[PDB]
């Protein structure tokens, strides 16, 4: 019954999302604070020193970085069972070789 | 196609040829004797292999045996087809033998 | 454990399902069969003469599923080529003997003087019937499956047929119009598909036949009407006393003996049986576990 | 012809009476020549090449 | 060693792949129109909030 | 390994680390950062902290000095927990001032955390309390292996070093 | 946030930051090997159902009776190797009581979880070098298999297997660790409390 | 011609027969005659090239006309099963991504994403053809079996059978969106994923979105049926796909919750940002607009009056444009 | 061809503007009804393109 | 996230035109020999 009523108000939300974003402006100024000598923005439940655009962006791509690549940089280390056996054939062949 | 090559060895002497054909038998019999050896050797291993895997069986019956208090070693999976492959590698080994 | 109770179910499921598949099967099969043979039973047989004898109901309307068992007189000439498929009549070894039937002819040549063109001719494959396997060179070339037609008693009657084009004089002036044509009895049947796990599939390049067919039959026979050679194919009915002792092949087929279909009542409650056989077990044992 | 033959000989022996035409026996023994001459050819290769 | 650095050379950067090329541009945040968000009061047409709707999201 | 099965060794273990990190030669780059970036700062100057507040923007900072005169172990246990997480705005990398001081500190610190991903010694010659407080500690890292050594100018190019710093702190990093 | 809830589990997990749930902190955490042991059991038996069929009928190549064969014995090989192996007595879990002076350690045997309770901490020690495996010739009750251990091994009773000829299959991913009465393969792909694991591995028992 | 032809020369012959009109080339492998004219080469490639479409005509009655078989279905929709079976992997990852963890793996949050979460995993067992044949075994399953059992019917009834064996059928299912989902080969296999679902979460867990896909497979089936008869409100019956779309979304999200592959749970199902309803809103809208199922035993008499429309043109086709109006003829 | 050109023109100038590229032909707010360059520039290139076509 | 975009395509189509010039440049390069 809820799945329905999702699906029924879903076109609905949308198109209410859509006349929220034609009726409102993308400027609150609510975000820029200075702490002490430094700017601040807000940035989730604390602020992030802010002293240039371009240094806000690159922090952005830092971030979205971090974010997109953390399962792939916690990889299984000691998954190498392949490697061991490839590094045990060659060596045992070798082995071979010297006696 | 077959003059000038038997020329350079002096093959037009049948001494020389006859040597030549004996020394050419024993160098392919002792080629193949190199190759086929090894086997007997192979055989040898089989059998430490299978002391060492009744080893390994043994000492994995007496841990869980340790485990749950028991004591019943599984002879079972212990011999697991030990007497199969003792008997086949010494029936293939007194074979290899009686024939040479 | 939890694996072996998946796959049991699974497979229970799979059978269960199986079964009333065939069950339901089963029972519509037995309806259409007695239905069948209740129809063969009245043995009023639609006669195929005229224009239906050059284009079939069945080929026409594309309806041989509404023209399948049911009985035809169809009058024509059968070809001298026999073909045997590979099939088994009351538990015997044996061929089924399948042979090219004129049912009709067409004359398009209008120099007939210079020239002397082959006619076109309208066929149908008319099963001759089954022969054993120790007597398929009994089966003679061109050999008579019955006796022709008596000469018709209207004197309007010895000339070309509109339709047909086939002319029952048996002394015709024409010699290359002269046809002695025969009358055939027998039940519309639909050509057999290959399934391999019946046992029925069919080597051509080898000459090893054992399912009816019919594209390859018109092709290697040579015959003009291949679309309606496909269509179906006519299987001959005697009335009863096939031939109970002689040296006559192929023995023709009854009512109580004609070829049965590949999906019988009795093959789907064989399968049903052990499909519910499979199910039921599979569930116990996952009851068990 | 499905060129699953080249020569046609169908052993060597056939060759030897076909191919090389050694009808007679002084043609034979001039082929039985070649070939010892070739075999010790081969055998001192083979032992050259493989010192064993 | 070489399998920890993936065989490749440690203290070399080297060159972003296509994939991460691809992920260092598809991340970034769309700029919209800068000028449809200003407090200028042509701005608040219909029109140009439509725009501004559909150009800044 | 001789000098003839070098080649087929190379080609059969390049293929068989796809099985370990699928696709590494497409993300060999991004895979030069850790997880959860854990660096231990040596240095006090001005350009060290400008070098520090330029590369590590994204970073949090762990302050040591409030840790002093407490056990080795109850204050490597603290950093470690201090270290070991991830905030709610995705900042899982963090680096660590006026800590550890002690080759043991730095080792306890080490164990308990995994090892530190770097150890980062921006050598200033206007710098001059470091080299007599935490050179135990710079020595056992240089033995570990995690110690990078950033020679910095007092004077200089401020964009120049920040590069140089950034490619040396990227090709740093220990998984 | 659900996934940095996720990533700062996973990275306690590795660290060793183990749950602790009421006097027992999980200090140990371990993964054992599965092996493939019915796919070469299958290869085998058909190989050899395959030479009796060839033998049967003389209608088999060559290459095929020399193929088969070969197939047929590097199966059986692979089956007894992944049986030996996939039966390796493999520590998974160990759990520190909140006294320290013991332990209670669960045993993989390959896939029935052994619980052992209150090890104390002074029996166990891990075994950095090979140890050798002691087996008593006199439990065996086939003579044959008697015979073949006396011939194998130049002992007469008690013989001493050197752990280094059996660690290709008895223990090749971990370490030998005694626990009092039993001998468990301590997994190097292991997650676990470093300190705590390092104390006990000696026989220290760590204080509360 | 012993060693390689042997093993070569069936290539080439499967190339051919893939390549060159086999009826056409029968029709030509029996030269001669046995009495009747129009056996000839002329006469057999003036039959052979109207046999295109007499034989098209043919498959199609005896698809509507004849119990079903499940290879012609098979040849019906090929490409949807064997070529494209991997866009299945895709459309179903990009449907659940809103809750999988695969924003973090390098994978953006659309279809590119989705694509390359899928082919990362490489063009295999393990990779874009990873479940295909689940889904091969799966239309196998409910689909062919609902063909059988309402042959000829109305949409009311092809939707009641095709719902019933979609319950039937879940289970299989839920296991194919489970090993689609998995990016860290954490199931080996569709045994081993339901194995593990049922020992950890019992049976009932296999029957996530068991409604959802059932009503959507009712709107699908009333798309489809729109699309055969091309009454053009094929357009409507496309618009009320993707208004119920967001149904296929949550049962492929409520079929992946509660497990290692996603970071949500059955009840934060329903929590994801609404703007994540249509999350493979328009390429599953072009996969099925292109590669539509073609189940002609369910075709209505406006569809099969349409294909045989077609038909009759085509064999229009065969005229002289010059004939001339005789009086006599 | 006009409303190729009128699709193509419309994606470029959205896909760019997204980006903050606007291409400067038209005044950025128009007299009267205060339009903003964008919204003309849509509407130029749905009309013209057809305005061009008729004259051909 | 958002998808595709032209100006993203446009970058994407000049760095594809602009790779090959180095190496066409690098062929056309006068080296340091002098075949008289
Ligand atoms: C070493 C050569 C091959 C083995 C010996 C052999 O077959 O000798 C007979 C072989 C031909 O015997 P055949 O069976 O009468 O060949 C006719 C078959 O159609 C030939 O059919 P085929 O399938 O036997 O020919 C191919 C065959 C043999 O390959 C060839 O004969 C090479 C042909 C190259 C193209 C033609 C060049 C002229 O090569 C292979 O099968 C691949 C390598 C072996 C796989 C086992 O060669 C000769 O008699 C000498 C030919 C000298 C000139 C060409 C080189
Ligand atoms: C077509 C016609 C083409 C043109 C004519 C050529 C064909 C007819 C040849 C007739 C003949 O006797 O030829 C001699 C004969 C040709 O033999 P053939 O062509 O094989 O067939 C005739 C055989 O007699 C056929 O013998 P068979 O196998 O049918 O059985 C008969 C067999 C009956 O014998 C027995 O029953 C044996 C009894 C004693 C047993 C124990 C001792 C065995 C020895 O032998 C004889 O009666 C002949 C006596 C000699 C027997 C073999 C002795 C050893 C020969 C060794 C040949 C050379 C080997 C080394 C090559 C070089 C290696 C570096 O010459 C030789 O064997 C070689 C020497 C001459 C070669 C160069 C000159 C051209 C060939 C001769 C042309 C005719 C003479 C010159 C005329 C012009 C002068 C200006
Ligand atoms: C490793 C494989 C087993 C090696 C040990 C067993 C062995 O050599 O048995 C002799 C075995 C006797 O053949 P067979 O197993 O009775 O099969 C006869 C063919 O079915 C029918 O005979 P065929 O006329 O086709 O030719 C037989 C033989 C004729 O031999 C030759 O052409 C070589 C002549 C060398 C002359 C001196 C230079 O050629 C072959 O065996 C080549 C393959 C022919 C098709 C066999 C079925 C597919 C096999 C695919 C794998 C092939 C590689 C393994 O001959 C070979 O295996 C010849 C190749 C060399 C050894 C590998
Ligand atoms: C070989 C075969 C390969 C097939 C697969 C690949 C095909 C090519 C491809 O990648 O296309 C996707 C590609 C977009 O995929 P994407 O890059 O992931 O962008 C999706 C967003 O990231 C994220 O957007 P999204 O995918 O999450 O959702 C799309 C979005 C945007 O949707 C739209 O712009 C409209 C989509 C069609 C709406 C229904 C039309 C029904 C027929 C009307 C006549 O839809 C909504 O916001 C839905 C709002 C509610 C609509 C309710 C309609 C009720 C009936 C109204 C009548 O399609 C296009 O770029 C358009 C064609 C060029
Ligand atoms: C045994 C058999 C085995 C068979 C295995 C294989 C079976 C089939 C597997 C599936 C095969 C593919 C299925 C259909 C894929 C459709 C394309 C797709 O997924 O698009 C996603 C894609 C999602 O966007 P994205 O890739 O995240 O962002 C693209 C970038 O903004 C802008 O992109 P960029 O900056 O990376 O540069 C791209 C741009 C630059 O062009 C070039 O660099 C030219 C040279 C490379 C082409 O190239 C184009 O735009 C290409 C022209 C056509 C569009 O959606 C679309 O492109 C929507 C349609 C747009 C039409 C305009
Ligand atoms: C097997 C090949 C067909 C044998 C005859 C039909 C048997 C059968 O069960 O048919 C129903 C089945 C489908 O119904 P089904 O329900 O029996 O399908 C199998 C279901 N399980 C495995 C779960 C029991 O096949 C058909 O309807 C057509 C099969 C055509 C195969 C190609 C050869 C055609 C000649
Ligand atoms: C130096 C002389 C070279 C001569 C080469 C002749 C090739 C053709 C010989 C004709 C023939 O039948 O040969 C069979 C001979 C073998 O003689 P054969 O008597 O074994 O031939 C019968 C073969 N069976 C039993 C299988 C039917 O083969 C050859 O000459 C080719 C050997 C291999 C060459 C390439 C390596």
């Amino acid at each position: 019954f809820e799945s329905l009523n999702t699906v029924l108000m879903a076109p609905i939300y949308s198109f209410l999302e859509f006349k929220l974003k034609l009726s409102s402006t993308k400027i609150n100024t609510n975000h820029y604070y200075v702490i002490n000598g430094k700017l601040y923005i807000t940035y989730n439940d604390s602020f992030k020193l802010f002293t240039t655009i371009n240094d806000y962006f690159n922090d952005l791509n830092e971030l979205s970085n971090t974010k997109l690549f953390f399962l792939y940089r916690s990889f299984n280390i000691y998954n190498i069972k392949l490697n061991s056996l490839v590094d045990f054939v060659f060596l045992k062949l070798i082995l071979f070789i010297h006696l | 196609f077959f003059f000038s090559r038997a020329l350079k060895h002096r093959f037009y002497n049948p001494l020389n040829v006859m040597t030549e054909f004996k020394n050419g038998f024993m160098w392919f019999i002792i080629i193949l004797i190199n190759i086929f050896k090894p086997l007997l050797k192979l055989l040898e291993n089989n059998y430490i292999n299978l002391y060492n895997h009744l080893v390994i069986k043994y000492y994995q019956s007496f841990i869980c045996n340790t485990l749950i208090n028991k004591k019943k070693l599984e002879f079972n999976y212990i011999l697991s087809s030990f007497k199969f492959i003792k008997e086949l590698n010494n029936i293939i080994i007194i074979s290899l033998n009686k024939l040479f | 454990n939890v694996t072996g109770k998946v796959a049991l179910a699974t497979l229970g499921a799979l059978t269960g399902y199986g079964a009333f598949y065939h069950y339901n099967q089963y029972l519509n099969l037995s309806a259409r069969w007695q239905q069948i043979q209740e129809n063969i039973a009245k043995d009023q047989p639609f006669d195929v003469d005229g224009f239906d004898a050059k284009v079939y109901p069945w080929v026409r309307e594309n309806n041989v599923n509404d023209w399948e068992y049911k009985l035809v007189k169809m009058r024509g000439y059968f070809k001298d080529q026999r073909f045997f498929v590979r099939r088994k009549r009351d538990g015997k070894e044996g061929f089924l003997v399948f042979a090219p039937f004129v049912t009709a002819v067409e004359r398009v040549n209008h120099r007939l003087k210079q020239k002397d063109l082959l006619p076109v001719e309208y066929s149908v494959f008319v099963n001759l019937g089954w022969v054993p396997v120790e007597n398929k060179k009994d089966v003679e070339l061109g050999g008579e499956v019955c006796p022709p037609m008596d000469a018709p008693t209207d004197s309007t009657l010895f000339v070309n047929d509109t339709f047909t084009g086939f002319n029952p004089d048996p002394a015709n002036p024409e010699d290359t119009e002269q046809v002695t044509l025969t009358e055939i009895t027998g039940i519309v049947r639909r050509g057999e598909q290959q399934d391999i796990l019946a046992r029925r599939r069919n080597w051509n390049k080898e000459g090893i036949y054992n399912w009816v067919d019919l594209d390859y039959m018109g092709k290697i026979f040579r015959l003009f009407n291949l679309d309606a050679i496909n269509t179906a194919y006519i299987e001959r009915v005697v009335p009863s006393f096939e031939e109970g002792e002689e040296g006559l092949y192929p023995i023709p087929a009854t009512k109580d003996t004609f070829e049965r279909p590949l999906n019988t009542p009795e093959r789907h409650s064989t399968f049903f049986n052990f499909y519910a056989a499979t199910s039921a077990l599979s569930f116990i044992s996952m009851l068990l576990l | 012809d499905t060129y699953k033959k080249w020569m046609y000989a169908r052993n060597w022996d056939d060759f030897l009476q076909r191919d090389c035409k050694a009808i007679t026996f002084p043609r034979a023994f001039a082929l039985w020549i070649v070939g010892t001459l070739g075999m010790a050819t081969a055998s001192k290769w083979c032992r050259q090449i493989l010192p064993v | 060693a070489h399998r920890s650095n993936l065989y490749q050379s440690k203290d070399i950067v080297g060159e972003k792949s296509f994939h991460e090329k691809h992920l260092e541009q598809q991340t970034a945040p769309y700029s919209g129109v800068k000028s449809l968000e200003e407090p200028v009061s042509q701005n608040k047409s219909f029109i140009n909030s439509l725009m501004r709707a559909i150009h800044n999201h | 390994m001789n000098n003839t099965f070098k080649f087929l060794h190379q080609v059969i273990s390049k293929l068989t680390l796809k099985a370990q990190v699928p696709n590494y030669g497409q993300y060999s780059h991004s895979l030069k950062r850790p997880i959860n970036p854990k660096v231990v700062v040596f240095g006090n100057s001005s350009r060290a902290y400008e070098l520090i507040s330029s590369q590590f923007r994204n970073f949090n900072h762990v302050n040591g000095l409030e840790l002093k005169g407490q056990e080795d172990n109850i204050q490597a246990n603290k950093v470690a927990q201090s270290v070991l997480s991830i905030n709610d705005g995705f900042q899982d990398g963090y680096y660590i001032t006026d800590f550890p001081q002690n080759s043991k500190q730095a080792e306890r610190l080490d164990l308990i955390t995994d090892g530190v991903n770097l150890a980062l010694y921006i050598k200033d010659p206007s710098d001059k309390v470091t080299v007599t407080r935490q050179q135990e500690a710079i020595d056992y890292y240089r033995k570990t292996g995690a110690l990078v050594e950033f020679e910095v100018d007092p004077r200089g190019d401020l964009e120049e070093q920040v590069k140089q710093l950034s490619n040396q702190v990227l090709n740093g990093y220990k998984h | 946030l659900a996934f940095i809830k996720e990533a700062n589990e996973m990275i306690q997990q590795n660290t060793g930051n183990l749950p602790w749930d009421g006097g027992k902190k999980k200090i140990f955490q371990g993964q054992a090997n599965k092996y493939l042991e019915t796919p070469y059991y299958l290869l085998a038996a058909l190989s050899g159902l395959g030479l009796l069929y060839f033998l049967y009928s003389g209608d088999a190549k060559y290459k095929t009776l020399v193929l088969t064969p070969v197939v047929g014995i590097a199966a059986f090989v692979l089956l007894r190797r992944n049986q030996i192996l996939n039966r390796v007595p493999t520590l998974t879990e160990l759990f520190l009581h909140k006294d320290g002076k013991f332990v209670d350690a669960v045993v993989s045997v390959n896939g029935q979880l052994i619980s052992k309770n209150d090890i104390p901490v002074s029996t166990l020690k891990l075994y950095r070098g090979d140890h050798t495996v002691k087996v008593n010739l006199n439990d065996f009750e086939d003579a044959s298999a008697k015979k073949f251990l006396a011939q194998q091994s130049g002992q007469e009773g008690v013989i001493n297997v050197h752990f280094s000829k059996l660690r290709n299959l008895a223990a090749r991913n971990g370490q030998v660790l005694n626990l009092g009465d039993t001998e468990v393969v301590v997994p190097f792909e292991n997650q676990a409390n470093r300190i705590i694991l390092k104390q006990i591995f000696k026989g220290v028992e760590v204080l509360p | 011609a012993n060693f390689v032809i042997p093993y070569l020369k069936p290539v080439a012959d499967f190339w051919n027969s893939l390549c060159i009109d086999q009826h056409q080339d029968s029709l030509f492998q029996f030269k001669g005659q046995t009495g009747s004219l129009g056996t000839d080469w002329t006469s057999k490639y003036l039959r052979s090239e109207q046999d295109v479409y007499n034989h098209k005509y043919l498959q199609y009655h005896k698809r509507v006309h004849e119990a079903p078989e499940l290879t012609d279905v098979i040849s019906d929709n090929v490409y949807r099963l064997t070529l494209f079976a991997g866009v299945e992997r895709v459309l179903s990852v990009r449907q659940a991504q809103a809750i999988l963890k695969t924003q973090f793996a390098g994978a953006t949050e659309n279809i590119s994403g989705a694509f390359q979460t899928v082919l990362n995993g490489g063009i295999f067992r393990r990779g874009y053809f990873r479940g295909a044949l689940l889904n091969l075994l799966q239309f196998c399953g409910a689909p062919y079996q609902s063909l059988i059992w309402s042959r000829n019917s109305g949409i009311t009834n092809q939707v009641i059978v095709s719902s019933i064996f979609e319950a039937f059928f879940y289970p299989l299912d839920t296991v194919k969106t489970l090993i689609y989902n998995d990016v860290q080969g954490k199931y080996k296999g569709a045994f081993h994923c339901a194995s593990q679902v049922v020992q950890n979460a019992g049976w009932s867990r296999l029957y996530a979105g068991i409604f959802q896909k059932l009503i959507f497979n009712s709107a699908l089936i009333f798309h489809l049926n729109q699309v055969w008869d091309g009454s053009s409100q094929q357009w409507a019956s496309l618009a009320l796909v993707a208004a119920a779309y967001p149904l296929l979304v949550l049962k492929t999200r409520f079929q992946v919750a509660g497990t290692p592959l996603a970071l949500a749970t059955s009840n934060e199902v329903l929590k994801v940002n609404r703007k994540t309803l249509y999350a493979g809103l328009v390429p599953y809208l072009i996969f099925n607009t292109l590669f539509a199922y073609e189940f002609a035993a369910w075709h209505s008499s406006t569809a099969q009056e349409r294909v045989i429309g077609g038909l009759q043109n085509a064999m229009k086709q065969f005229s002289s444009p010059a004939a001339e109006q005789v009086w006599s003829s | 061809n006009s409303l190729l050109f009128t699709a193509v023109s419309w994606f470029s100038i959205y896909q760019f503007a997204r980006k903050g590229a606007v291409l400067p032909v038209l005044r950025e707010y128009g007299r009267y009804f205060g339009t903003h360059r964008l919204f003309r520039q849509y509407l130029h290139t749905l009309v013209l393109p057809l305005l061009y076509t008729e004259y051909a | 996230s958002k998808g595709f975009n032209l100006a993203n395509a446009v970058n994407t189509v000049k760095s594809t035109l602009n790779a090959p010039i180095k190496h066409i440049k690098r062929n056309i390069e006068p080296t340091g020999s002098n075949y008289s």
